C-alpha cells in the first residue's frame, strides 16, 4: 500500500496509515486498516505488495502471540522487532521474498519508555524518534527536523502529525483517502476516531 | 519377538485376528436395512453418571447419503471417518455426483492392511457403513480390519453381537418399514445392554433418501422407546 | 546355538547355516543339466507331470538372457525367475556402455555378486535355487554352475536338482571317453538320455523333457529352443538306451 | 529410521503398551474439573515429598492453551509438555486460518487425535498422560470440560478426576454433584472442588492449586491464603 | 537390505550399567601398555611394537601416529579401532577447525572432537563402542604443553602422567614416585623407558619399542623456508638409533 | 547371548563374529605363500579340482586387481570374488582421483578400513578371507600386504596363510635367521619362484605336479600369473639340482 | 517351528513356512473352477456368505476385456493383485497397442509375489488365482499360488474341497477340451465340475458366480438370475 | 531379522515405568554428588570429582562444572561424555535466542528446551536415553536467580537448594535443616561445602577433589559475574570456612 508514518514522543508512539486500497485503476476502499496488534503494548503498520503484506503481518502476530502463550509474557518492542528483521533478512535470499515494509511501535513497561522502529523489506532495521516508508518520508521529514521535541506530549505528536498529513495531501499526486491513526502507550492500543 | 505382518499355521494373520477381539468388547451397535431406508443404533455405554452423554459420538456422517456406526476402540475410528468424508467429497469434486456405497466401503477397507514395520497395527475398530444411491437402493456394509466388507439386510456387531444376530435372523423379511425396523433396533439393543435402555444411553440414526442422514433427538427416540413398551405389552 | 535363525552369521564353525539350509531346497528340485560342446552347449531339465491338466510344452522353465546366454535352475522356480531378470539388467547395462554382448565370464560374476550379496545382511533371504548357464562369446563356448552362496565354476558338465548324482555319473562318463570333444547335435541326444535316467529318483510320477542349445555352427551362437524333429529324435535315442 | 511397532495387539485383543500408558497416570499426581453454572474450576494436587521447591518458578500443574482455554494433566510431567506445544501451536494456527479461537470441543479433538496417533505409529510410545481441557467457546457462556487419556477417546463430563486415587474423589462427586442445579456461583464450585480434593490430599497448605476460569477470556488462579480460607470453612462445618 | 539397525546396541542394565561400555574397557584392558608423561618442556608417549610375526615388518604398523604437526596419539586396545579413528580425527581437525579458522586446533579441542565420535558409537543405532583407549599428547601456543586420555564412552581426562592397558596399575605406581613438577624433555623419556621395560617380556630395544615426542619446533622437519613464522612440527618420532643410545644411559 | 550373532563386544571384550570369521578363512583347505625377491615379488597357492567335471582354468584364487598389484584369497570363493571386485574398484578409483596408481600398501589399508566397519556395524556381516595384496611398488619396491578380517593388516617380508600356516611360517622364519636379510637374494623371478616351491615343499612335506599349484608374480609395473606350462618348468628345474 | 517367525528364513529342510502359512488361507476359502476348450475359457466360482441376512462375497474379478480371475482366500490380497494386473494390462494397450498375454500375465503376477517371500518386513499374499484369457494364442487358463509358482492348464480347481472338482476334470479332459463353438456346454461341464466339491450345501440363484471368455466375448461375469439357466 | 536384537529401550514396565529411564538414574545416584544454593545475592555451584589421581593435570580439568552463557552454569552427574553433547546443544540454543530476539535466553526457556530433547529420547526413535542429570544454575532480569535440575526423564523442577548424584537423600536432609530464606552467598558457600564434607564417600574433602562456582551480583554495578574457582581458590575457602 501507501502512506505509513510514526512518531515517538515523550511517552507514547503514533503510527498513521492511509486507508486507500487501489487495484490499478479503481480504488475499491477507502478505510483499510493497515496495521496488526503483535501484543497488548506493541503495534506494527505494514505497506508493500499486495497480500504479502497482509499475510506477512498476520504471521507475525500469530508467532508473537504464541510466544506470549508460552510464557505468559510480553516480549519488549526491541525483541519484537528483532524477530521481525530476522524474518525479513531470511525472505530476502528466499526463492520469492516478502516484498513487505513495517514500522514497529510500542511501549515498554520495563523501561516506561515508548520505542519507534523502522524495517524495510531487505531486513533493514534502524531505532528513531520519527520515521516512514516509501515517499512518505521525503515530504515530512522536514517537517519533523524542525518541530520535533523529544518531551512533546501525546497532543502536540497528533498535531505535528496533521500538518505532516496536510502537506502530503498538498503535495502528493495520488489520494490517499486520509489516515487512519493509533496511539501505543502505558494503558495500551487506541485508535483516534476522528482524524 | 515375531513380526507385526505375520502368519500363523491357520493361514491367518494374527494381528488381525487379536484385533478381532478387541471389538468384541466393544459397545453394540445394530443396522437394518429396509426398502423404506436404513436404520443405525448404538449403545453409548457411559463409564460414569457425571459423563455428558450426548458427547459419546458413536454414530456419524460421511456424507448427505452416507452414516457410519462404530464398535471397539472407537478412537482408532477418526481416522477411518476422516478418510471416508475426504473420499465422498473428493469424488464429488472429480465427478461431480454422489459416490456409491459400496466404493466409500472399498476405500475405507484398502487402509485395513496398511500395516506394517505405514501404521504399526491395524484398525481395533469394526464400522457398519449405511447409505442409499441410484444403482443399488438402501445398502448396510460391514467394515473389518481383515480389509473385508460385507453386504448386510441386517447386521449386529460389539459384545451383544452374536445375541443380537441370532434375533436379527428371526425378525428381518422383505417388507419392513422404517417404524417397524427404528422398534426392532431398539428392541434388540434393550435385550443385549447391560443397563436399562433410555434416550440417554442409546442413539437411534437413519438414511432416508429424501431426507438425508439424520441422528435423532432424544426426545424422537424417547416417544419410540414408549411405543415400543405399550406393544411388548399388547400381547 | 540360535546361529541357523539368522542370515549372514558365522556359526561358530564358520559356517552360514541358512545358505546350507537354501541348498536343501535345490536337491528337493528336479533334475536340470547342462553340457559343453565343441562350440557352444546344451541345457536340458525334467518337468514333472503333476496332473493329465498341464497343458504340454507351455510351462517352459529354461529362460534365455539377452539373445545368447541360456539359463536353468534347480529349486524354488520364483527365485530363479528374480536371478535371471536381474542377470537380464545386468546384460542390458553392460552391452548399453560397452555395445559388446555380455562375455559369459563377465555374466557369471554379475550373478556370482548379486547372490552372494544375499548372503552379508539378516533382511534377506539367500536364494533357493542353483543355477547352470553358459553360452558363446568371442572367446567360445562357457558353461557356469552357481550355488546359494554365490560360489560358481566353470564346468565342462553341470547338474543340480533331485537327480544329480546320478546325472553327475553320466557326465563323467562322457569326459572320459570324449577327450577330444563333444559335437552339438551329440550333445542334445545326450542331454536327453541323461535326463531320461536321472528321472529314476522321481519315478513316481512321469515327466516332460525340454532342451535348448547355443552353437557357433547349429545356431550361430544364438540361444534356441531344441522343437519338433530334433526334439523327437533325442527322445527316441533317449528311450533306445534306457531299455 | 526406527520403525518398531512397539504398540500392537495381544491374543485377548489388548494393546499393553496403551493401557501401561494409562497406569502411568494412575501414578501422576491427582487432577479434578467442576463445571458451576456460569464457571469451570480446575483443582491439582501437589505432593508434598518434594519441599525446599521454589514455587515461583516450577512449572505450574495448570496450563493456559489459549486466553480462554485451560490444560490439566495426571502422568508423566514431560510428556504433558509435548502435547501442551502441540495444542497452543494448533490454537495460534486456527486463529490465523479460520479468524476464530478454538472451541473447547475442537482443542480436545486435536490432542485426543495425537495421543491415538502415537498409539498406531511406528517407532514410538503412547503419552502417559490423561489430560482435563476446560474453557469457555468464543461468544458463549455455556461452561465446557472434556477429558482425554494414552488410547486418544475423549467425552464431556459435567464434573470429573483424574490420577492416583481419582476412584475415591470421582466417588464424592457422583454422591454430591447435582446435574438439575450446578454450583451456582464462583464459591460453591471452588468449595466442591476443594471439598473433592480434601478426601484424598492430607495437609490442605500448598499441596492443593486451584485455578478458576470464567467466560470472556477471564482466568485467575487463586492463592494460598485464598485456598486456606476454603480448607478452614469445611472443616469447621465437619465439627457437627 | 538398507540398515535395519536403527535402535541402540548400547542399553543401560537394571544395575544401571551400559554393558557395551564396561566390555569395551575389558578390552582395552587385554591390550598392550602404552604411557605417556609431560615435561616441562615436553611431552612423551610411548608403547611396545608387539610383532604378532617375526616375518612382519613391524616397522610398517605405526602405534604412534601424527594427528597434527602438534599432535600426537597412542592407543591400548584393539588396533583396527584405533586406525579409522586416527583417519577420521586428522580428518576433523581440518573440516570443523583448520577450514574454518586458518590454524591446527588446540589439544583440549581436538580430544574433545574424537571423544565425541566415541560417545556416539556409543548411543547411535547398530553400532558397538570403539575397544580403545587412546593417550593424546600435544602443545598449542595458550596452553602450552599437555596429555589427554580418552576412553570407549567418549569421557576424557587431562594427565600429568598416566598409563593404559595391559600393566597400567603397576606403571601408574611407578610414575607416581618418579613424576615432579621440574622434569625435563630427557628426564621424562628416561622415566618413560623405565616404566616400559617392566611391562615388555622379550625384545627390549630400538626395533620393538616405538616412542615419541612433542617437543620443540623442528624446522628441519617443516620442508621449506623462507617463512618466519613457520618454524616445523613439535611432534618427531624417536628412531630406533635413537632410542637405543638412550638405553645405553639406562 | 546375541552378542554371539552380531558384532557386539562380549563380556570378555571379545567380538565372536569376527572370531568364526577367521574360521571360515580355512574352509576351503588351500594354503598360500608370498616372499620378495630383489626385483620382484612371489605369491604360490595350492591348487585343488576335486571334481573331474570342473573345467580347471576357471578354478583360482588368485586375482589380478591392477596393472601393478595382484591379490591371493584364502577363504570360500564368493567373499573372495567381492573382496576382488571391490579392491578393483578402488584401485581404479584411487587412479582417477589422484593421478597415480594405488599403491599396494594403501589398497590394503582401504580394504582392512572396510573390515574395520564391519566389525563396528552391526546389519554388515565380516568377510570370511584372508587378503595378501602384492606389488613391486615404485617408492617402496617388493611389497607383501596382508588383511584379515578384524581390519587388520602389516607389510611382511615374506607370509604365509591357510590350514598349515605355521609350518610354512617357521620354515620361512629359520631360512632368514641364516640369510640375515630381508629377501630372497636372486636376480631372476623364475629362481624366486623356485624357491618359494622348494620351501612349500620342505614345509608340507608333499610333492607337486603343474596342475597343484598356481603361481602370481609381481615386477616393475605389471603382476602375471604362470600358466601349467611355466610352472611345469619351474618344478623341472628344482628336480635337476 | 522355530523358523517360522518371519518370510527371510529357511528351515533345516530347506522349508519357508510363512510361505506354506499364506497357502494354508487359500485351503480355507471358497471352492471355485476353472476350464477351458480351444475357442472358450470359463471360470466357476462358489461364493461364500457370513449368514442368511449377508451377501455372498464376490468371487471373480475384471482385468481386462480379454482377461480376469478368480480368487480364493484372503480377498483384499486379491484386490492388490488384481489391480496390479488391470495396471499391466493397461501399460500394455497403451504404450504398445498390444494386448497382453496371459502367459507374460502369469510371469509378472509370479515375480510380484516373489519378492514378498524373499525380504525382511513383508509378508506372502494369502490368496489363491484362476486367471482366464483369450490372446493372439487362442483361449488360456492359468493358476496363481502365493509362494510364486504359476502353471498353465486345461483345467484346475482352487479352495476347499477343490480335489473332487480336479479328479471330475482329470477323466473330462479328453471331453470339454473339444467343446469348441459352444459356450453353454462348457459352462455346464464347469457347473458339473464344481458340484463335485459341495457337501451338504447345493448351487443356489445367489451362490453361483459365473465368468466367460472367448473368440468373440468379451470377459463377462454373470450373478444372481442369469446363473439360473444353469442351476 | 533385525527385530531379533532391539533392546526396545523406550516402553513402558506394566507399573508404567520407563526402564531405560529408571536404570539411567540408578547410573547417576553413583556419580560424584553436585549442589546447587540459591541465596537473595546469588548462587553457588559446587560439585566433588570422582575418585581421582596426584597425576591428573586438575588446573586444565573440567568434568563436573560448565558454561552455557556468561548468565547460566551447569553441574553435571552421570556419564561426561553425554553431558557434553547436551551442554554444546544447550550453547547453541542460547545463542540461537540472542541472535533472533537480541536478548539473552530466560533461564526456564533453556532449561525447557534441553529438558525435552531429553523427553524425545524416552518416546521415539529406539535410542538409549542421556545418562545425565543437570543443575542449572543462572540469572534472568525477569525472575532474577533460579535453580532447576533436569534428569533423564526429561522432567525438571525449580529449587532454593538442591543436589544430585551419590547421597543425594542425605544431601536433601542436611540442605533442607540449614537452609533460611535470608541467607547470602557467603554463607551458602559455607553450607554448600559443609554438606559435601559430610556425605563423601572419601575420607577428607581437599581442593583437588572439589570443583566450585559461584553467580554474583557482586560484579560492579548492575551486572552479574560468573566465578569458575580455581584449585589455589578453592584450597583457600576451604581454610576460611574451617575445613582444613
Amino acid at each position: 500500500m501507501d502512506i505509513i508514518l510514526g512518531i515517538r514522543v515523550q511517552d507514547s508512539v503514533i503510527l498513521a496509515s492511509s486507508k486507500a486500497v487501489t487495484r490499478g485503476i479503481s480504488v475499491l476502499k477507502d478505510s483499510d486498516d493497515k496495521t496488526r496488534q503483535l501484543s497488548p503494548h506493541t503495534l506494527m503498520s505494514f505497506a508493500g505488495e499486495a497480500g504479502d503484506t497482509v499475510q506477512f503481518a498476520e504471521y507475525i502476530q500469530a508467532n508473537i502471540q504464541l510466544y506470549s502463550i508460552r510464557e505468559d509474557y510480553e516480549l519488549s518492542p526491541q525483541a519484537v522487532s528483532s524477530f521481525v528483521r530476522q524474518e525479513l533478512a531470511k525472505s530476502i535470499r528466499s526463492r520469492r521474498p516478502y516484498q513487505v515494509n513495517v514500522l514497529i511501535g510500542g511501549y515498554d513497561k520495563k523501561k516506561n519508555k515508548p520505542e519507534l522502529y523502522q524495517i524495510d523489506y531487505l531486513g533493514t532495521k534502524v531505532e528513531l524518534p520519527y520515521g516512514a516508508h516509501g515517499y512518505s518520508g521525503f515530504y515530512t521529514f522536514s517537517l519533523l527536523d524542525h518541530h520535533y521535541r523529544p518531551d512533546m506530549t501525546t497532543e502536540e505528536g497528533l498535531d505535528l502529525l496533521k500538518l505532516c498529513v496536510q502537506e502530503l495531501e498538498k503535495r502528493m499526486p495520488m489520494d490517499f483517502k486520509g489516515v487512519i491513526v493509533k496511539i501505543v502507550d502505558k494503558d495500551g492500543i487506541r485508535q483516534v476516531d476522528d482524524f | 519377538d515375531r513380526g507385526v505382518s505375520t502368519f500363523s499355521p491357520e493361514g491367518r494373520l494374527f494381528q488381525v485376528e487379536y484385533s478381532l477381539e478387541a471389538i468384541k468388547l466393544g459397545s453394540t451397535a445394530i443396522g437394518i436395512a429396509t426398502k423404506e431406508g436404513v436404520v443405525l443404533g448404538v449403545e453409548k455405554r457411559a463409564t460414569s453418571p457425571l459423563l455428558e452423554s450426548d458427547s459419546i459420538e458413536k454414530i456419524v456422517e460421511i456424507d448427505r447419503h452416507i452414516g457410519c456406526a462404530m464398535s471397539g476402540l472407537t478412537a482408532d475410528a477418526r481416522s477411518m471417518i476422516e478418510h471416508a468424508r475426504t473420499a465422498a467429497v473428493t469424488h464429488n469434486l472429480y465427478y461431480d455426483e454422489d459416490i456409491n456405497v459400496e466404493s466409500l466401503t472399498q476405500s475405507v477397507c484398502d487402509l485395513a492392511l496398511r500395516f506394517g514395520e505405514l501404521m504399526s497395527r491395524p484398525f481395533g475398530v469394526a464400522l457398519l457403513i449405511a447409505g442409499h444411491d441410484a444403482d443399488d437402493g438402501y445398502q448396510l456394509f460391514h467394515a473389518e480390519p481383515s480389509g473385508t466388507f460385507y453386504r448386510y439386510n441386517a447386521k449386529a456387531i460389539g459384545s451383544g453381537s452374536e445375541g443380537a444376530q441370532a434375533e436379527l435372523l428371526n425378525e428381518w423379511h422383505s417388507s419392513l418399514t422404517l417404524k417397524e425396523a427404528e422398534l426392532l433396533v431398539l428392541k434388540i439393543l434393550k435385550q443385549v445392554m447391560e443397563e436399562k435402555l433410555d434416550e440417554n444411553n442409546a442413539q437411534l440414526s437413519c438414511i432416508t433418501k429424501q431426507d438425508g442422514f439424520k441422528i435423532y433427538d432424544n426426545e424422537k427416540t424417547a416417544e419410540l422407546i414408549k411405543e415400543l413398551k405399550e406393544k411388548e405389552a399388547a400381547e | 546355538t540360535g546361529y541357523d535363525l539368522s542370515n549372514s552369521v558365522f556359526s561358530p564353525d564358520g559356517r552360514n547355516f541358512q545358505v546350507e539350509y537354501a541348498v536343501k531346497a535345490v536337491e528337493n528340485g528336479t533334475t536340470s543339466i547342462g553340457i559343453k560342446c565343441n562350440d557352444g552347449v546344451v541345457f536340458a531339465v525334467e518337468k514333472l507331470i503333476t496332473s493329465k491338466l498341464l497343458v504340454p510344452q507351455k510351462n517352459v522353465k529354461i529362460q534365455v538372457v539377452d539373445r545368447h546366454i541360456g539359463c536353468v535352475y534347480s529349486g524354488l522356480i520364483p527365485d530363479g525367475r528374480h536371478l535371471v531378470n536381474r542377470g537380464r539388467e545386468e546384460a542390458a547395462s553392460f552391452k548399453k556402455l560397452y555395445k559388446t554382448p555380455i562375455p559369459i565370464p563377465a555374466f557369471a560374476d554379475r550373478l556370482g555378486q548379486y547372490v552372494q550379496a544375499h548372503t552379508l545382511y539378516n533382511s534377506v533371504r539367500p536364494f533357493g535355487v542353483s543355477t547352470i548357464f553358459g553360452g558363446v562369446d568371442k572367446n567360445g563356448a562357457h558353461l557356469y554352475m552357481l550355488e546359494p552362496s554365490g560360489s560358481y565354476w566353470g564346468y565342462k558338465g553341470a547338474a543340480t536338482g533331485k537327480g544329480r548324482q546320478s546325472a553327475k555319473a553320466e557326465l563323467e562318463k562322457l569326459v572320459d571317453h570324449h577327450p577330444e570333444g563333444l559335437s552339438a547335435r551329440e550333445a542334445v541326444k545326450q542331454a536327453a538320455k541323461i535326463i531320461y535316467l536321472a528321472h529314476e529318483d522321481n519315478k513316481e510320477k512321469d515327466f516332460e523333457l525340454e532342451i535348448s542349445w547355443c552353437s557357433l555352427s547349429e545356431t550361430n551362437g544364438l540361444h534356441k529352443f531344441v522343437k519338433g524333429d530334433l526334439l523327437q529324435e533325442a527322445i527316441d535315442f533317449a528311450q533306445k538306451e534306457i531299455n | 529410521g526406527y520403525d518398531r511397532a512397539l504398540s500392537i495387539f495381544s491374543p485377548d485383543g489388548h494393546i499393553f503398551q496403551v493401557e501401561y500408558a494409562l497406569e502411568a497416570v494412575k501414578r501422576g499426581t491427582c487432577a479434578v474439573g467442576v463445571k458451576g453454572k456460569n464457571c469451570v474450576v480446575l483443582g491439582c494436587e501437589r505432593r508434598s515429598t518434594l519441599k525446599l521447591q521454589d514455587t515461583r518458578i516450577t512449572p505450574s500443574k495448570v496450563s493456559k492453551i489459549d486466553s480462554h482455554v485451560v490444560l490439566s494433566f495426571s502422568g508423566l510431567n514431560a510428556d504433558s509438555r509435548i502435547l501442551i506445544e502441540k495444542a497452543r501451536v494448533e490454537a495460534q494456527s486456527h486463529r490465523l486460518t479460520l479468524e476464530d479461537p478454538v472451541t473447547v470441543e475442537y482443542l480436545t479433538r486435536y490432542v485426543a487425535g495425537v495421543q491415538q496417533r502415537y498409539t498406531q505409529s511406528g517407532g514410538v510410545r503412547p503419552f502417559g498422560v490423561s489430560t482435563l481441557i476446560a474453557g469457555f467457546d468464543p461468544r458463549d457462556d455455556e461452561p465446557k470440560l472434556y477429558q482425554t487419556e494414552p488410547s486418544g477417546i475423549y467425552s464431556s463430563w459435567s464434573a470429573q478426576t483424574i490420577g492416583r486415587n481419582s476412584k475415591t474423589v470421582r466417588e464424592f462427586l457422583e454422591k454430591n454433584y447435582d446435574r438439575k442445579e450446578p454450583p451456582a456461583t464462583v464459591e460453591e464450585c471452588v468449595k466442591l472442588t476443594v471439598r473433592s480434593l480434601l478426601e484424598v490430599v492430607q495437609t490442605g497448605a500448598k499441596n492443593i492449586e486451584i485455578t478458576v476460569v470464567k467466560p470472556d477470556s477471564d482466568i485467575v488462579a487463586l492463592s494460598s491464603e485464598e485456598i486456606n480460607q476454603y480448607v478452614t470453612q469445611i472443616e469447621q462445618e465437619k465439627q457437627e | 537390505m538398507t540398515d535395519r539397525y536403527s535402535f541402540s546396541l548400547t542399553t543401560f542394565s537394571p544395575s544401571g550399567k551400559l554393558g557395551q561400555i564396561d566390555y569395551a574397557l575389558t578390552a582395552v584392558k587385554q591390550g598392550v601398555t602404552s604411557l605417556g608423561i609431560k615435561a616441562t618442556n615436553g611431552v612423551v608417549i610411548a608403547t611396545e611394537k608387539k610383532s604378532s610375526s617375526p616375518l612382519a615388518m613391524s616397522e610398517t604398523l605405526s602405534k604412534v601416529s601424527l594427528l597434527t604437526p602438534d599432535i600426537g596419539a597412542v592407543y591400548s586396545g584393539m588396533g583396527p579401532d584405533y586406525r579409522v579413528l586416527v583417519d577420521k580425527s586428522r580428518k576433523v581437525a581440518h573440516t570443523s577447525y583448520k577450514r574454518i579458522y586458518g590454524e591446527y586446533p588446540p589439544t583440549k579441542l581436538l580430544v574433545s572432537e574424537v571423544a565425541k565420535i566415541m560417545q556416539e558409537a556409543t548411543q547411535s543405532g547398530g553400532v558397538r563402542p570403539f575397544g580403545v583407549s587412546l593417550l593424546i599428547a600435544g602443545h598449542d601456543e595458550f596452553n602450552g604443553f599437555s596429555l589427554y586420555q580418552v576412553d570407549p564412552s567418549g569421557s576424557y581426562f587431562p594427565w600429568k602422567a598416566t598409563a593404559i592397558g595391559k600393566g597400567s596399575v603397576a606403571a601408574k605406581t611407578f610414575l607416581e614416585k618418579r613424576w615432579n613438577d621440574e622434569l625435563e624433555l630427557e628426564d621424562a623419556i628416561h622415566i618413560a623407558l623405565l616404566t616400559l621395560k617392566e611391562s615388555v617380556e622379550g625384545e627390549f630395544n630400538g626395533d620393538t619399542i616405538e616412542l615419541a615426542i612433542i617437543g620443540d619446533e623442528n624446522p628441519d622437519l617443516l620442508g621449506y623456508t623462507g617463512i618466519p613464522t613457520d618454524k616445523g612440527p613439535r611432534f618427531r618420532k624417536l628412531t630406533s638409533q635413537e632410542i637405543n643410545d638412550r638405553l645405553e644411559a639406562l | 547371548g546375541y552378542d554371539r550373532h552380531i558384532t557386539i563386544f562380549s563380556p570378555e571384550g571379545r567380538l565372536y563374529q569376527v572370531e568364526y570369521a577367521f574360521k571360515a578363512t580355512n574352509q576351503t583347505n588351500i594354503n598360500s605363500l608370498a616372499v620378495r625377491g630383489k626385483d620382484c615379488t612371489v605369491v604360490i597357492s595350492q591348487k585343488k579340482v576335486p571334481d573331474k567335471l570342473l573345467d580347471p582354468t576357471t578354478v583360482s584364487y588368485i586375482f589380478c586387481i591392477s596393472r601393478t598389484i595382484g591379490m591371493v584369497v584364502n577363504g570360500p570363493i564368493p567373499d573372495a570374488r567381492n573382496a576382488a571386485l571391490r579392491a578393483k574398484a578402488e584401485a581404479a578409483e584411487f587412479r582417477y582421483k589422484y593421478g597415480y596408481d594405488m599403491p599396494c600398501d594403501v589398497l590394503a589399508k582401504r580394504m582392512a578400513n572396510l573390515s574395520q566397519i564391519y566389525t563396528q556395524r552391526a546389519y554388515m556381516r565380516p568377510l570370511g578371507v584372508i587378503l595378501t595384496f602384492v606389488s613391486v611398488d615404485e617408492e617402496l619396491g617388493p611389497s607383501i600386504y596382508k588383511t584379515d578380517p578384524a581390519g587388520y593388516y602389516v607389510g611382511y617380508k615374506a607370509t604365509a596363510t591357510g590350514p598349515k600356516q605355521q609350518e610354512i611360517t617357521t620354515n620361512l622364519e629359520n631360512h632368514f635367521k641364516k640369510s640375515k636379510i630381508d629377501h630372497i637374494n636372486e636376480e631372476s623371478w623364475e629362481k624366486v619362484v623356485e624357491f618359494a616351491i622348494t620351501h612349500m615343499i620342505d614345509a608340507l612335506g608333499t610333492e607337486f605336479s603343474k596342475n597343484d599349484l598356481e603361481v602370481g608374480v609381481a615386477t616393475k609395473d605389471k603382476f602375471f600369473t604362470l600358466s601349467a606350462e611355466n610352472i611345469e618348468e619351474r618344478l623341472v628345474a628344482i628336480a635337476e639340482q | 517351528n522355530n523358523y517360522d517367525g518371519d518370510t527371510v528364513t529357511f528351515s533345516p529342510t530347506g522349508r519357508l513356512f510363512q510361505v506354506e502359512y499364506a497357502l494354508e488361507a487359500i485351503k480355507q476359502g471358497s471352492v471355485t473352477v476353472g476350464l477351458r476348450s480351444n475357442t472358450h475359457a470359463v471360470l466357476v466360482a462358489l461364493k461364500r456368505n457370513a449368514d442368511e441376512l449377508s451377501s455372498y462375497q464376490k468371487k471373480i474379478i475384471k482385468c481386462d476385456e480379454h482377461m480376469g480371475l478368480s480368487l480364493a482366500g484372503l480377498a483384499p490380497d486379491a484386490r492388490v493383485l488384481s489391480n496390479y494386473l488391470r495396471q499391466q494390462c493397461n501399460y500394455s494397450s497403451l504404450v504398445f497397442n498390444r494386448k497382453l498375454a496371459v502367459e507374460r500375465a502369469g510371469h509378472l503376477l509370479c515375480d510380484k509375489a516373489q519378492k514378498n517371500t524373499q525380504s525382511y518386513g513383508g509378508r506372502p499374499y494369502g490368496v489363491g488365482l484362476l486367471i482366464i484369457g483369450y490372446d493372439k494364442s487362442g483361449a488360456h487358463l492359468l493358476e496363481f499360488q502365493p509362494s510364486g509358482n504359476v502353471t498353465e492348464l486345461y483345467g484346475t480347481a482352487i479352495g476347499a474341497r477343490s480335489q473332487g472338482a480336479k479328479t471330475y476334470l482329470e477323466r473330462t479332459l479328453d471331453t470339454f477340451i473339444k467343446i469348441d463353438g459352444n459356450p453353454d456346454e462348457l459352462i455346464k461341464a464347469g457347473v458339473e465340475a464344481i458340484s463335485q466339491s459341495l457337501r451338504d450345501e447345493s448351487l443356489t440363484v445367489d451362490n453361483l458366480s459365473i465368468a466367460i471368455v472367448g473368440k468373440d466375448t468379451p470377459f463377462t461375469i454373470y450373478d444372481g438370475e442369469a446363473v439360473a439357466k444353469y442351476i | 531379522g533385525s527385530r531379533r536384537y532391539d533392546s526396545r529401550t523406550t516402553i513402558f514396565s506394566p507399573e508404567g515405568r520407563l526402564y531405560q529411564v529408571e536404570y539411567a538414574l540408578e547410573s547417576i545416584s553413583h556419580a560424584g554428588t553436585a549442589i546447587g544454593i540459591m541465596a537473595s545475592d546469588g548462587i553457588v555451584l559446587a560439585a566433588e570429582r570422582k575418585v581421582t589421581s596426584t597425576l591428573l593435570e586438575q588446573d586444565t580439568s573440567t568434568e563436573k562444572l560448565y558454561k552455557l552463557n556468561d548468565k547460566i552454569a551447569v553441574a553435571v552427574a552421570g556419564l561426561t561424555a553425554d553431558a557434553e553433547i547436551l551442554i554444546n546443544t544447550a550453547r547453541i540454543h542460547a545463542q540461537n535466542y540472542l541472535k533472533t530476539y537480541n536478548e539473552d535466553i530466560p533461564v526456564e526457556i533453556l532449561v525447557r528446551r534441553l529438558s525435552d530433547i531429553k523427553q524425545g529420547y524416552t518416546q521415539h526413535g529406539g535410542l538409549r536415553p542421556f545418562g545425565v542429570s543437570f543443575i542449572y544454575a543462572g540469572y534472568d532480569d525477569r525472575y532474577g536467580y533460579q535453580l532447576y535440575t533436569s534428569n533423564p526423564s526429561g522432567n525438571y523442577t525449580g529449587w532454593k537448594a538442591i543436589s544430585v548424584g551419590a547421597n543425594t537423600s542425605a544431601a536433601q536432609t542436611l540442605l533442607q535443616m540449614d537452609y533460611k530464606d535470608d541467607m547470602k552467598v557467603d554463607d551458602a558457600i559455607e553450607l554448600a561445602l559443609k554438606t559435601l564434607s559430610k556425605t563423601t564417600d572419601s575420607s577428607a574433602l581437599t581442593y583437588d577433589r572439589l570443583e566450585f562456582a559461584t553467580i554474583r551480583k557482586g560484579a560492579n554495578d548492575g551486572e552479574v559475574y560468573q566465578k569458575i574457582f580455581k584449585p589455589q581458590e578453592i584450597k583457600d575457602i576451604l581454610v576460611k570456612t574451617g575445613i582444613t
